[PDB]
DNA sequence: TTTTTTTTTTT
């Protein structure tokens, strides 16, 4: 029986401790009470661990019914509620309730929630796909006599449900056998609502099978949580549809949690420690991170250098009116095996919005974003690409010069304006895509050659070579003793599955997504007694170029390299204001990316 | 079903035995329990069942009045008559010509003719001593050789080989699975005269199984199939002739794509495909006889 | 060939009352053997539904019941499955109460019911049948009712509702109202958590291509699945269905058709086929392990020598073949990273050396081997070619060559009659070993880690042995660099080994163990050793000798670049060479086995 | 289950 649940509940929600609120023992769910009792808050996702703290045996029975269960709490508290600080009891509640997953369960998959479970709290993993839009759903209609001067109500259930024309208040009947009444859209009361599918992974499917699909209810508050084409985690009852005997069914969310990172979203507790502040302000924390960068790769020490202003990027400019990107773009141009696709494999899992793309195997279309008609209603929608899925990231493109040259112009739009301006016959419009590119390929047919100058072993039009703020290139001239420790290196990883353990350590992955989220939101500033310095550095270059036989094409797009690829590193040293010692800086890298000629 | 048993849903009452009508004609359930308006259900466990069929019946091709496409009827075969004639026979049929009753114009029903009657058109043991007895004769070698090309005259050689393809050698599988070939291949090089044409006819002829070849093609394709909107796979020649044997002349005429395919397929016998949305394999087991230009 | 049991019978060494009361006194089964006793105890060790029964025993026991049961199947059941929860009550009744409903298959020898669903009359109505053939669709798993579970918030009763439906053995056909208001006073709500649902799937078998008289479009037949028998089928497959047959009815409008439309409801399914081979004998993996042990030395020569005796010469190419059939040992970092961990060899050679042999050998011998050739090949059909549907209309990602052959081979002949454009699409799914897809409303990445092995005929149609290595070969530096191993497979004119090779062929025109290499490295493959200190800092020399220039040799050209991809090529042959010898610790004397394969596979000598 | 128009992948 449950009249004695709602007693063991009531216990629970008024006696519970907590230790790690940073304090002495607080009420979790006491204060949670209180606030909601001040219309100051919403939803009370009530955890399940905490209830398998002290009655292991209330989960047991939860996670086996968990839709009487989910009615009895949110009765507890409707009683509750007074005691802190119309008609039915449901016009009034203003407040929703949601089992946050216990932790003894499994995240199953989608292929595995069978009929075994129809009805019980459940845990899926999958990708979302057409996450539609929020609109408003009925809870309790509201009619009126006109006639009466009356006010009645009913309450919802079903996906449909058939009005009244009774008035049945047996007074208005009695005096006169005649009377109708109209709904009302004001006494009601609506709340938010969308439908949305989730896919499995197409990883965790059988070698050439499909992938199954379910539809997930989200409503209430976890609404607008969830963007399409995202990996995420949810928790809820799986139920059949109402309205012979085979049945149709849906997930009916009641916690989603995003797990983009491989293992959650942790943008609450992302804040940064005093003991790792000590680090952020050691002398070199910009050399630090450098050698921190995929470690399991010998040497490339200035590579990794540049990757992480990739990761960090400049400041964004708007003067009079006249956009200036705040991105960098860079190429890796090289010999073959020099484990240019393991770097980019590695920038993209530390990312926090990323893609991955190969040049044989995507059309120029899949990258920006493509106009494709729906057979079942014939019209006509947008999808967008790569370059919109990662917006504010970073996409990664290798085998880069294989791509074909009529796919590949669609690129000059995204890495001058960011945009993407559709006409096509169903859609005119102009996505936002400011995402920094990341490319690599191969110089002329496989090997640089010292017999062609270069602009004809790397083959680029000047239009798409200037694009690059550092266009990298790296070969692999052999030597009799760098060999040797190459290879000390990678049987000592083949031996432990590790990098060897040089003065220091490399910082965990998790930390460092971290480090630069943090060090992102800077925005310094430039000193006009410098605009002397830089103007000369530049002038140099456009001699150099022009009294050269190999020099590429350097344009007035390169000044803005110089100065975007200096706020980038006076953004890591936490600085507010771009010093003289990150001009050198980046002047040395725009040399170092072309000596492995000379 | 032939004798059918009915029972309410509500008060449980059953009128069993009920009786079909031959034909195509259903039943009409009652809605009178003596309970809601149709109580009634069928149960599946009592209801002896028969088999039936459904033909289709054109006319013959000479009764055609000769300006358009010859008209059908359709056909109700019954227990016995059930599998008893196959798509491209000859018949004779005696039916009851009827209507259908499953109760372009107001009063206009289908019509069938029920088929009570049908009627079809038209190795040994000595058999297989004058097979053993020309095995055995001194001069079996040339006497097969002197009749399989009676027209076509001059140089024996060219019909001394074809007589080999016809029986070929043995296939064998070593221990490691490895199969060996069973068949022969023939190139007749030489101006395109006709006087060769007449050879591929008289060696397709005379084959237990053999196509002469000059449509989809000779080797596997893929094909965009208008309904599917999507690629479908298309077995040619080489994949129909199971042992049998295949005849081509111009040898420079065949499709560049299908020119390669036969060069594979004559290499390791058979067709193996991977494109759109086809990976498959056909076993290719017939026999290649070219006539070059 | 008929299959008059689903145990093949050539090589199998190598009223209500008196049916229910006489099924469980043939479940008794102690006094005379045992035999089911074990094996209802061995089920609820398990947690199992459903047991499966031998009506040949049925036969011996008791003749009238195994005839009754055979041509009365539903009566007979609905009798089986209750006197089997007594049964089991009678030995533990708290798990007797775990599970709603037990059910029994059904498996032996029965008389002329082996049919094909071309033979299935309407003679055998109601009577257990063994269908044969092959599955060619599948439907969605759905639930569905046999149990609901009211509950009244006024009145604090509980009512409860049994469902049926014409897919049961019981047959009355119940309506799905769901009550709200059994009493017009009292409200009524459903309780999902402890109502009791069911799957359900829907098959089609379809007659064997090869029994069909070849006239006609071959028959079919619908198959209702159950009660986790469910996904048991995939389209593709070669079953044997052991079901009732049933015809159920129906009515559009108070008037029915006399047609009705007949289906079998399973209740077992058996792949004919056995598709593996991890049954090995305690008798097997002691010889097995015997092997291993007698000679440490001289192991893999003598696996190599014994690996395709109906090829003489190229005992090179066979070592790697094996190396090949091993594999080296796939390393995933602790932060995400992953290294590949196999070998991929291209052989190229004049006509006529027995490269297609190899390839054809290798593709038998392999579980998990896949065909292909230049020309039936694009550059999209190997990975990856996006597509629509027919019910749907909705795009999906159809999965080319290189991604159905996951974890096992792809053999490519004729490698060099394919365009330019359809070598690059490999460079992503040989070395990283996985395909990304960014198409129109398309974009995954599909797993594909396997490996290749390729042939590729030289260009100036034979190997002009004065030119040079790599103007023989039209491969660019970029794609030579994947292949790890090349081998030259040239053919000479010296007047000896024709003799030897006609010799050899003739015999074989005139007909270690073959089926123990199967066994020997299905074991083999699970071993991962792991380097050791002794050889890894030979390697890292053997390596930094074979990357300079000058200790090679003059009048020796280079058939492929070496770069530090090379490196880890010779720790996979490597530790693929200490896995013929099961030996878990890699040793100089392996280091050494796999520099002299590379120092013959990369250098060739040029002529004037 | 048909035309006609428009976009994108594929032989
Ligand atoms: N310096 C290095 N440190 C670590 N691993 C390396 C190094 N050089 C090469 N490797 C390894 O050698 C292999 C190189 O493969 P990739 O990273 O695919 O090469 P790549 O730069 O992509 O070459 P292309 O452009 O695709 S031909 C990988 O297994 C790398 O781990
Ligand atoms: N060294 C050899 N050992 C055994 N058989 C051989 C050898 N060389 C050629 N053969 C035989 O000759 C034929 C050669 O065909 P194959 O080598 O497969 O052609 P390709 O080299 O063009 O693929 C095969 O039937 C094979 O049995
Ligand atoms: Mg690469
Ligand atoms: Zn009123
Ligand atoms: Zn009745």
């Amino acid at each position: 029986d449950y009249a004695l649940e709602k007693e063991k509940v009531k216990k629970f929600l008024q006696e519970f401790y907590q230790d790690d609120e940073l304090g002495k023992k607080q009420f979790k769910y006491g204060n949670q009470l209180v606030r909601l009792a001040h219309r100051e808050q919403v939803a009370l996702y009530v955890d399940l661990d905490d209830v398998a703290e002290d009655d292991p045996e209330l989960v047991d029975s939860i996670c086996e019914n968990a839709r009487r269960y989910a009615k009895l709490f949110a009765d507890a508290v409707q009683e509750l509620l007074p005691q802190y600080k119309q008609y039915p009891a449901e016009l009034m509640r203003r407040f929703e309730l949601y089992f946050q997953g216990p932790s003894s369960n499994k995240p199953r998959v989608i292929r595995e929630v069978r009929a075994d479970s129809v009805g019980k709290l459940v845990t899926v993993r999958g990708i979302v796909t057409r996450v539609s839009e929020v609109k408003p759903k009925m809870v309790v209609a509201t009619y009126t006599c006109d006639q009466c001067g009356a006010e009645t109500y009913q309450p919802i259930q079903s996906p449909t449900f058939m009005p009244l024309i009774m008035c049945p208040s047996q007074e208005c009947q009695t005096n006169r056998s005649g009377g109708r009444l109209y709904l009302q859209t004001r006494g009601s009361r609506f709340i938010k609502f969308q439908e949305m599918k989730m896919q499995e992974h197409s990883d965790q499917v059988p070698v050439g099978n499909i992938p199954r699909s379910i539809t997930v209810l989200v409503e209430g508050e976890n609404t607008r949580i969830a963007q399409p084409g995202d990996h995420v985690s949810v928790t809820g009852i799986f139920l059949p549809i109402l309205r012979g005997l085979l049945s149709e069914t849906y997930l009916e969310a009641h916690r989603i949690v995003k797990m983009n990172k491989s293992e959650d979203d942790e943008s609450g507790a992302g804040e940064l420690t005093r003991e790792e502040l000590r680090q952020i302000a050691e002398e070199d924390f910009y050399e630090k991170l450098a050698a921190s960068i995929a470690p399991e790769i010998y040497g490339h020490e200035d590579v990794k250098k540049a990757l992480l202003l990739l990761l960090v990027g400049g400041v964004d400019q708007s003067p009079r009116g006249m956009k200036i990107r705040g991105n960098i773009n860079i190429c890796l141009m090289g010999d073959p095996g020099v484990a240019k696709s393991q770097l980019l494999s590695y920038i993209d899992r530390l990312a926090p919005r990323s893609q991955y793309t190969t040049g044989r195997g995507s059309s120029g279309v899949g990258l920006t974003a493509a106009v494709l008609r729906d057979s079942v209603s014939g019209e006509l929608t947008l999808e967008g690409g790569a370059l919109v899925l990662a917006d504010q990231g970073v996409c990664c493109i290798d085998e880069f010069d294989k791509m074909a040259e009529a796919d590949r112009t669609a690129i000059h739009e995204v890495m001058e304006q960011q945009t993407i301006s559709i006409a096509k016959a169903g859609i005119l419009t102009t996505l936002n895509a400011r995402c920094s590119i990341l490319a690599a390929a191969n110089p002329a047919y496989g090997r640089y050659n010292p017999r062609r100058s270069l602009e004809q072993n790397i083959q680029l039009p000047a239009a798409l070579l200037s694009r690059f703020d550092l266009l990298w290139l790296i070969q692999d001239r052999p030597d009799r003793d760098n060999d040797l420790r190459l290879a000390q290196h990678i049987t000592y990883v083949h031996q432990h599955s590790r990098q060897p353990p040089s003065q220091f350590e490399p910082l965990d992955m998790k930390l460092m997504r971290r480090y630069i989220a943090m060090c992102r939101e800077k925005q310094p500033m430039v000193p006009e007694s410098l605009a002397d310095y830089i103007t000369a550095a530049y002038v140099e270059m456009r001699r150099e170029a022009w009294a050269s036989k190999d020099a590429t094409y350097t344009s007035a797009r390169t000044l803005l390299a110089i100065l975007r690829l200096s706020t980038a590193l006076a953004r890591l040293r936490m600085v507010d204001v771009v010093e003289k010692e990150d001009v050198n800086e980046a002047i040395r890298l725009m040399e170092m990316s072309k000596d492995s000629l000379l | 079903a032939t004798r059918i048993s009915i029972q309410c849903r509500s008060c449980r009452n059953t009128l069993t035995n009920i009786a079909m009508r031959p034909g195509l004609e259903g039943y009409a359930l009652p809605r009178k329990c003596n309970c809601p308006l149709d109580p009634y259900f069928i149960m599946p466990d009592k209801c002896k069942c028969v088999d039936f069929q459904t033909l289709k019946l054109q006319e013959l091709p000479d009764a055609v009045p000769h300006g358009e496409m010859p008209r059908h009827m359709q056909l109700y075969c019954d227990r016995y008559l059930c599998d008893k004639v196959v798509p491209g026979n000859r018949v004779t049929i005696m039916g009851i010509y009827s209507i259908k009753k499953f109760g372009v114009g107001v009063g206009i029903r289908s019509s069938y003719i029920r088929v009570l009657g049908i009627q079809v058109d038209t190795v040994s043991p000595q058999e297989e001593e004058e097979f053993r007895r020309l095995a055995a004769l001194p001069n079996v070698y040339e006497v097969i050789s002197k009749s399989i090309a009676p027209s076509i005259f001059g140089g024996t050689d060219m019909k001394k080989a074809i007589a080999c393809l016809l029986f070929g050698g043995s296939r064998k599988r070593l221990p490691d699975g490895l199969t060996r070939r069973g068949d022969i291949n023939l190139l007749m090089l030489g101006d395109p005269g006709t006087a060769k044409s007449q050879l591929l006819k008289f060696v397709e002829k005379c084959s237990p199984i053999g196509v002469y070849t000059s449509a989809a093609g000779l080797t596997a394709s893929v094909m965009r199939d208008p309904s599917s909107r999507n690629f479908i796979m298309e077995g040619g020649a080489m994949v129909l002739a199971d042992g049998g044997v295949v005849c081509i002349d111009e040898f420079d005429k065949m499709r560049e794509d299908d020119r390669v395919a036969i060069h594979e397929a004559m290499e390791q016998q058979t067709i193996s495909i991977a494109k759109a949305g086809i990976t498959t394999t056909l076993n290719s087991r017939c026999s290649v006889l070219a006539a070059a230009n | 060939m008929l299959p008059r049991s689903p145990p093949l019978p050539r090589g199998n060494l190598w009223e209500l009352r008196e049916a229910q009361r006489d099924y469980l006194d043939f479940l008794d089964d102690e006094e005379d053997q045992g035999i089911y006793q074990s094996k209802v105890r061995e089920l609820i060790s398990d947690n199992q539904y459903r047991l499966i029964v031998n009506v040949n025993d049925l036969r011996r026991k008791n003749e009238k019941r195994a005839n009754r049961l055979l041509n009365n199947a539903f009566e007979e059941l609905v009798a089986f499955q209750r006197a089997l929860k007594d049964f089991v009550a009678s030995i533990d009744a708290t798990y007797a109460k775990q599970y709603e409903e037990f059910y029994v298959g059904l498996e032996g020898s029965f008389g002329s019911k082996h049919v094909s669903p071309r033979t299935l009359t309407s003679c055998f109505l109601s009577c257990v049948v063994c269908v044969e053939g092959i599955v060619t669709k599948c439907s969605l798993v759905r639930p569905k009712v046999v149990r609901s579970v009211h509950y009244c918030p006024a009145t604090k009763k509980t009512i409860e509702r049994r469902y049926s439906d014409l897919t049961t053995l019981v047959a009355f056909p119940s309506s799905s109202v769901y009550p709200t208001k059994d009493e017009e006073n009292n409200p009524l709500e459903t309780e999902y958590g402890l109502s009791v649902y069911k799957d359900h799937q829907t098959i089609t078998i379809q007659e064997m291509p090869e029994k069909a008289p070849a006239g006609q479009l071959p028959r079919s037949v619908d198959v209702i699945l159950d009660d986790d028998l469910v996904d048991k089928a995939k389209p593709g497959d070669r079953v044997q269905v052991v079901g009732t047959y049933r015809c159920l009815p129906g009515k559009k409008g108070g008037y029915t058709s006399g047609t009705f439309r007949t289906v079998l409801i399973a209740c077992n399914v058996k792949q004919m086929s056995k598709d593996a081979q991890p049954s090995f004998s305690a008798e097997d993996i002691a010889k097995i392990k015997k092997f291993s042990k007698t000679r440490s030395k001289d192991i893999f020569d003598q696996l190599a020598k014994s690996l395709a005796p109906s090829i003489h010469g190229h005992d090179y190419v066979k070592k790697a073949i094996l190396c090949l059939l091993l594999g080296g040992v796939e390393r995933d970092l602790e932060n995400g990273s992953h290294i590949r961990g196999d070998i991929n060899i291209l052989l190229i050679g004049d006509p006529s050396v027995a490269k297609s042999q190899l390839l054809r050998y290798v593709l038998c011998t392999a579980p998990r081997a896949i065909p292909t050739t230049g020309r039936g090949s694009s550059g999209v059909g190997l990975t990856a070619a996006v597509t629509t549907d027919q019910e749907t209309g909705e795009r999906r990602l159809e999965a080319g060559a290189m991604v159905l052959a996951d974890r096992g081979v792809v053999c490519i002949d004729e490698f060099d009659k394919m365009s330019d454009m359809d070598r690059t699409a490999i460079h992503e799914v040989m070395e990283q070993g996985r395909v990304t897809i960014a198409k129109a409303g398309i974009h995954a990445r599909l797993n594909a880690r396997c490996s290749v092995l390729a042939a590729a005929n030289p260009v100036y149609g034979r190997y002009d042995q004065y030119k040079t290595p790599m103007e023989n070969i039209g491969l660019q530096d970029s794609l030579l660099s994947r292949f790890d191993l090349l081998f030259i497979m040239l053919d000479q004119m010296d007047p000896e080994q024709d003799r030897e090779i006609s010799d050899h062929v003739l015999r074989m025109h005139r007909y270690v163990s073959a089926a123990f290499m199967k066994k020997y490295i299905h074991v083999a493959k699970i071993i991962k050793p792991v380097l050791t200190q002794e050889s890894a800092t030979y390697i890292a020399e053997e390596y930094s000798r074979l990357r300079s220039q000058d200790s090679m040799s003059s009048d020796t050209a280079r058939t492929s670049p070496v770069t530090a991809r090379t490196l880890e090529t010779l720790i996979r042959l490597a530790t693929a060479h200490a896995k013929a010898r099961m030996s878990k610790t890699v040793d100089l004397q392996d280091a050494e086995e796999a520099v002299e394969l590379v120092q013959y596979a990369y250098f060739k000598k040029v002529l004037e």
